Formats: structure tokens, sequence, C-alpha cells
């Protein structure tokens, strides 16, 4: 136990992907369906995925 | 016998040939061998006629000497002797009660000659310090079965003994013999010496765990062995020096002096210099196998240098079944080494100032030195092949040294100045002598050419000579721009554009790999403990500085080369037009015309094969920033 709460991150990491991954923050979620509105309401299967990693750099 | 007395004189012949201050090693004298009488095992009637009380009696009496060697006296040693064995006949017109069992207490005579021929044998110099002690430790308990059959003879001189109570005496110490002599028999079938025989030992301890008669056996036999085995430990680990007497360590020292001088190109300590056997470990030393070699190397490269180092403390600790203090003593001495080079490098003889005055030339922190030089340089630079003498370039070297500001680092006493023969064709000509080529040279000494050797220097120069095309290209552009304080308008938008072009590829190299990269190594150098950590951090920061700038790509980008081709072109026409209209709009304008065309084309090329690469995708960002030349073309694609 001692190793993985002091060393290691274990709970602490777990508490982002509530927060994102399973879209419990929904600030995170609104101001990145805003900003990314006109790339989302268009096909992004005609769109690179590097694109839209680089404006998540800075999104979130 | 006889082929015992070969394999002794190759061997001495082998440690002959490794050292080169231990000649003439020494061996015993040959009547040692001739004579048979240093060994332990060196008037009859016929017993058919013979009462069974007065049989039992004899065959007792007989039976006695055999145990502890010398022959009986109706039992013979037998002269067929097979090769590390004995066998002994018993006679068959023995009483067959009594002769069944006599075979039953015969297997400890041939478990005793054959364990002291070993004795005598693995114990002399051609065998190495281990098989001494090993046989040492052995001798001892041959002493004690001379010990035992003494008392039981003088119990049968007062008429008490027979064959049941001798029996039941020699029970206990049969199982000893039949180890020793497994384990004898396992040291000669595999010619083992050295470490070989410590692995065997290693291994042989372990696997009695339900027996402790022959667990302790082997362990002190183990804790015998380890003892001239910790002696040359002793010498590797705390010196730089080792005597080594006979040769069977797992490190050995073969000379490399012979190759390299002055500097080491071949980094040789790390070769081949002192490099170890992996045969040659007791197989529990495997997990330490380089850090041994690494503790006691170190030492000698701080006293190849001149500067005076110790061992922190010294043990002599032998060997513990399955327990360990001396691999504490092997990281805590590596640990010393390490930290106490470590130390000396980055004070007396640093290499800061020397990778700082590295990165001012090479990876270029002034320009000033450089701008200066190519003004004071370009006339001649630009003259082809012979028309070189070292001395303006030597003069130019000082003069541009000693007019900027970088003459006040202290490492910039070895530079020279040299240039790159077979120029961009080298990585994976002469005909001009600065148009193609030009790069510069430093020397180094031993503290500083372990880390910096050749490849690297020679790494940095093929880095230099390809921003020197655009530094050079450069000024060219400018001088052309200055040029006219007619015209076509279409020549403005394309000398603005070759020019926004170059500017742009040194820029972003500059604040991509140069600088960004270098703040990295000015943190790993503040976090490296030992002398591979910062070997770790100069190598990986040379091919990350190698491959990050745009030097590395499958082609070497066609494009770029063709591309400083029309520039030259270029900048060479239109401050020729210029000259000479000083002293028309169609001869300017179709020249013009081509080299916007090729241009444009190389440009769009190697747009395309930048978006291929795919962050990353910011020299296409800051490249064309403004959103023009962004995308000319959809990229056309095939019918098929």
């Amino acid at each position: 136990l001692d190793v993985l709460n002091k060393k290691y991150s274990l709970l602490d990491h777990m508490q982002a992907m509530r927060r994102y991954l399973l879209l419990g923050q929904g600030d995170f979620i609104r101001h990145l369906m805003d900003l990314l509105k006109p790339e989302l309401v268009r096909p992004a299967t005609t769109l690179y995925q590097h694109n839209l990693t680089g404006i998540l750099e800075t999104a979130v | 016998l006889q082929q015992s007395l070969e394999l002794k004189r190759k061997m001495l012949r082998d440690k002959q040939n490794k050292k080169n201050s231990g000649q003439h090693l020494p061996i015993f004298p040959a009547w040692v061998y001739e004579r048979p009488a240093l060994i332990g095992d060196f008037t009859a009637l016929p017993i058919g006629t013979l009462p069974l009380a007065s049989q039992e009696s004899a065959v007792v009496e007989d039976l006695l000497y055999v145990l502890v060697g010398v022959d009986g006296r109706y039992v013979s040693a037998q002269p067929l002797a097979g090769r590390q064995s004995r066998t002994f006949l018993v006679d068959p017109n023995l009483d067959l009660s009594i002769r069944e069992l006599v075979h039953r207490i015969l297997p400890v005579a041939a478990s005793y000659s054959a364990v002291t021929r070993f004795i005598e044998e693995k114990s002399s110099f051609e065998y190495g310090q281990v098989n001494h002690a090993l046989a040492a430790a052995m001798r001892t308990l041959v002493k004690e079965h001379l010990i035992l059959v003494s008392q039981l003879e003088q119990l049968h001189r007062q008429g008490l003994l027979s064959l049941q109570k001798l029996w039941f005496y020699i029970q206990p110490a049969m199982r000893t013999m039949d180890i020793l002599a497994s384990l004898a028999t396992s040291v000669d079938k595999g010619e083992c010496l050295g470490g070989s025989t410590l692995s065997l030992l290693h291994d042989r301890s372990f696997s009695y765990t339900g027996d402790s008669q022959a667990q302790e056996l082997c362990l002190y036999l183990t804790k015998a062995a380890s003892a001239p085995y910790f002696e040359v430990l002793e010498k590797w680990i705390y010196r730089g020096i080792i005597h080594d007497p006979y040769s069977e360590f797992m490190v050995e020292e073969h000379e490399l002096r012979k190759e390299r001088i002055q500097e080491d190109y071949n980094d040789k300590y790390w070769d081949q210099r002192y490099t170890i056997v992996q045969q040659q470990i007791p197989s529990f030393l495997q997990k330490m196998a380089d850090k041994i070699l690494s503790t006691g190397k170190y030492l000698n490269v701080v006293r190849e240098c001149g500067h005076d180092v110790t061992c922190p403390v010294a043990k002599e600790i032998i060997y513990t079944l399955k327990e360990r203090a001396y691999v504490e003593q092997i990281e805590k001495a590596f640990n010393y080494a390490s930290k106490v080079l470590l130390d000396f490098l980055m004070e007396e003889k640093e290499l800061v100032a020397h990778l700082r005055s590295i990165k001012r030339y090479f990876l270029m922190d002034q320009g000033d030195f450089f701008v200066h030089f190519m003004d004071l340089a370009e006339e001649e630079l630009r003259k082809p092949v012979e028309d070189i003498t070292p001395p303006r370039l030597e003069a130019l070297l000082e003069l541009a040294l000693r007019m900027s500001t970088a003459n006040t680092d202290p490492f910039k006493d070895d530079l020279k100045i040299d240039l790159m023969p077979h120029d961009l064709i080298t990585q994976l000509e002469l005909a001009l002598s600065g148009l193609e080529a030009f790069s510069f040279d430093y020397i180094v000494k031993w503290p500083l050419s372990l880390i910096i050797n050749r490849k690297a220097l020679t790494r940095y120069q093929m880095l230099f000579r390809h921003m020197f095309y655009c530094k050079h290209v450069e000024r060219q552009l400018c001088s052309v721009w200055i040029s006219n304080k007619q015209w076509f308008a279409g020549a403005f938008t394309l000398r603005q554009r070759m020019l926004n072009f170059v500017q742009n590829i040194q820029y972003y190299m500059m604040f991509e790999v140069m600088e960004p990269t270098w703040h990295i190594l000015e943190k790993n150098l503040k976090s490296a403990s030992n002398i591979d950590d910062v070997l770790g951090h100069h190598t990986g920061f040379l091919d990350t500085c190698l491959k990050d700038c745009m030097l590395t790509n499958p082609e070497l980008l066609k494009v770029f080369s063709k591309l400083m081709s029309v520039c030259v072109m270029f900048t060479n026409c239109m401050q020729k037009f210029t000259q000479s209209m000083k002293l028309l709009v169609s001869g300017f304008e179709a020249t013009i015309n081509k080299f916007d065309k090729n241009f444009s084309a190389h440009l769009l090329d190697l747009l395309a094969r930048l978006s291929i690469y795919s962050g990353m995708a910011s020299v296409i960002s800051r490249l064309d920033f403004n959103g023009f030349y962004t995308e000319r073309l959809e990229r056309l694609s095939a019918e098929r």
C-alpha cells in the first residue's frame, strides 16, 4: 500500500479520469465542446488527428 | 600417470602468456610425480583351511589397512587402475559369509584413494590458488581417517575387535568419503579451475539441504576455497593494481596501449583493456559482474591522469551460505570510485567550460565571431582549392577570436581550422574550398577524451557545416538586397521569399534544438552519479541534437540541396545584371521567372514532404504563419 500512495500516485491520478474521461466535470467538457464547435460538427474523418491533439494541448 | 603431466605445462604456457611480469613460473620437481610414495595408498597362506573365527580376525586386520589406502593381504589394489578411480580385488577363495560383508565395507577404500591422488595433483602451482585451498581442506579429513583406524587397531590388538563392530564403526565416515569423492570427480571431469570450481561448490552447497552431514562438509570447503579468491577480489576492487600470480580470474588485462596513446578513440577501458570472462564467475557474482570491473577501472582512469585515489575501507570477508555482506561492499566501493572520479572531473580539468566552449563554436553561441570571420573571409573562401594557405586562416582565427569577446573562455587554445573533403555525401567534394566545406578542429586530453572522442567532434562539424551553407547563402541574399538600396516586381517578392525561407530555417533549428536541448543537458549533468551517466547524457544529447535537426532525413532533403543551388544562382546573376547595367526587361525577367519556378517547386515539395512527417507540426505552422504558401496545391494523387 504505502509505496503506491507515496512514491507513486494512484488515487490522485484516479480522480482525473472521473473528471474528464467519465465526463464528471462538465465545465471542461463545456469549454472543450464550445471552443471546438466547428471542427466537431464537421466530419473529422476528413481531418487529421494531430491537429486535434495540438488544440487539446492548449484547450486543457 | 602420464596424461597428467601434459595438462600442467599447457596451463603454464597460458599463464606465462597472460602476464608480462610473471615469467618463469615454477613447478615442483619431477621426482614428486615419479615417486608413488607420496600418496597414502602406496607370508600369506591359503585362507580356505583356516577356521572361521581366525579368518574373521585376519580379514579385519587386512581390511583396516585398505580403508586408509595401503593394500591388504587377501585384498589387492588393482593395477589396471582406471582413470581417476580405484578398484580392489578380494579373493574368491575367502568364505562367502565373511566375503559378502567385506563387499559392503569396500566402497570407502575406493572412495579414499581417488580422493588422495586428487590432493597431490590439484595442489601444485599449475592448477591455481583456489584448488590448493580446496585440497588443503580435504587433507584435514584424510588425517582423521588415519586417526580412527589407529584407535580401532589398538582395540584389535587387545583381542577386542570383530567385523561387526568395525562395520558399525565405519558406517558414518563412509558417507563423508562418498561426498568428497563425488566432488573430486566433478572437479576433475569438467577441467575446472578458478571460479568454475567455485560455481560447482556454490551449487553443491545449495544441493544438500536435507542432510547437514554433507552440507556442512561442502560449506566448510567453500569457506576454505573462497579465501584465496577473496584476496584477488581485494586487489581488483580496492586497487587499480593486481598481482595475479596464477590467472584464473574473471577480469583479465590484455594491453591496449599498442593501438592508441595520448587519446583513446577506442574508449578502450570499457572495451578490451580490462575485460571480463563470464565463465570464471562463481555463478552468484554475475549480478555484480559489471560493477566489479568499473570499480577498479575508474581508479585506473583517474590514476592515469595523475590524481591519487584510495579505497573507502577494506574488508576480507569470507563466504557465508546464501548470505552476502560483500555484495554491499561491491556497492560501497563502486560508489566511492564513481563519486570521487565524478567530483574530480568537474573541478580539476573541468568539462563544463569545455562543453560551453564547444557550444560556442559548433552549435554556435556567438554570431559575432562569425560575422567578423565571414566578411574578412569570403573572398578567400569563394576561390577554389589549392589557393588556400593555413596561416591566413590561422591569423583570421586569432584575430576574430580576440577581436570578438569569445576570448574569455579558457578552452580555445587547442582550436584549429580544417575542412570536410567529402562534404554532404558522408551522411548515411574537395573540388572547391570554402564554397564546399568549412570547419574547425579541437584536440582532446585524457579526462576529456573518454567522453568527447573523435566521432562526436566529427558529428559536431557535420552539423556546423550544414548550418554554414544557410549562414553563407543568407548574407549573399542580404548583399543583393543592399545592392538595390527598371526592376521586375516578381524579383522583389522572390528575393523576399528566399530570404524569409532561409532565415526561418535557421531560426527554427536554433530555437528548437540548440537552446532547448542544451537546457536539458544542463540539467542532466547536474544529476549524473557515475561515468556511465555522464556517458549516457552526452550520447543521448548528441543523438537527440542530430536527430532533432533537419540533418537526418532518409534522402537528406534533395529539395534542400537543389534549393540552395538555385539561391546561389539568383544572388550571382541578379548582382551581375546590376553591375553590368551600371557600367533588358526580358533578359532579366526570363531568368527571374525560371528561378521563381524552381524555388516554388522545391518549396512546395518540401512542405509536402514535411506534412508526411506530421509538437512537430509547428514547422509548417511557423513557416507559413500568415496563411500564404501554407498549401498551394491539394497534392495530386494517382488514378489507380
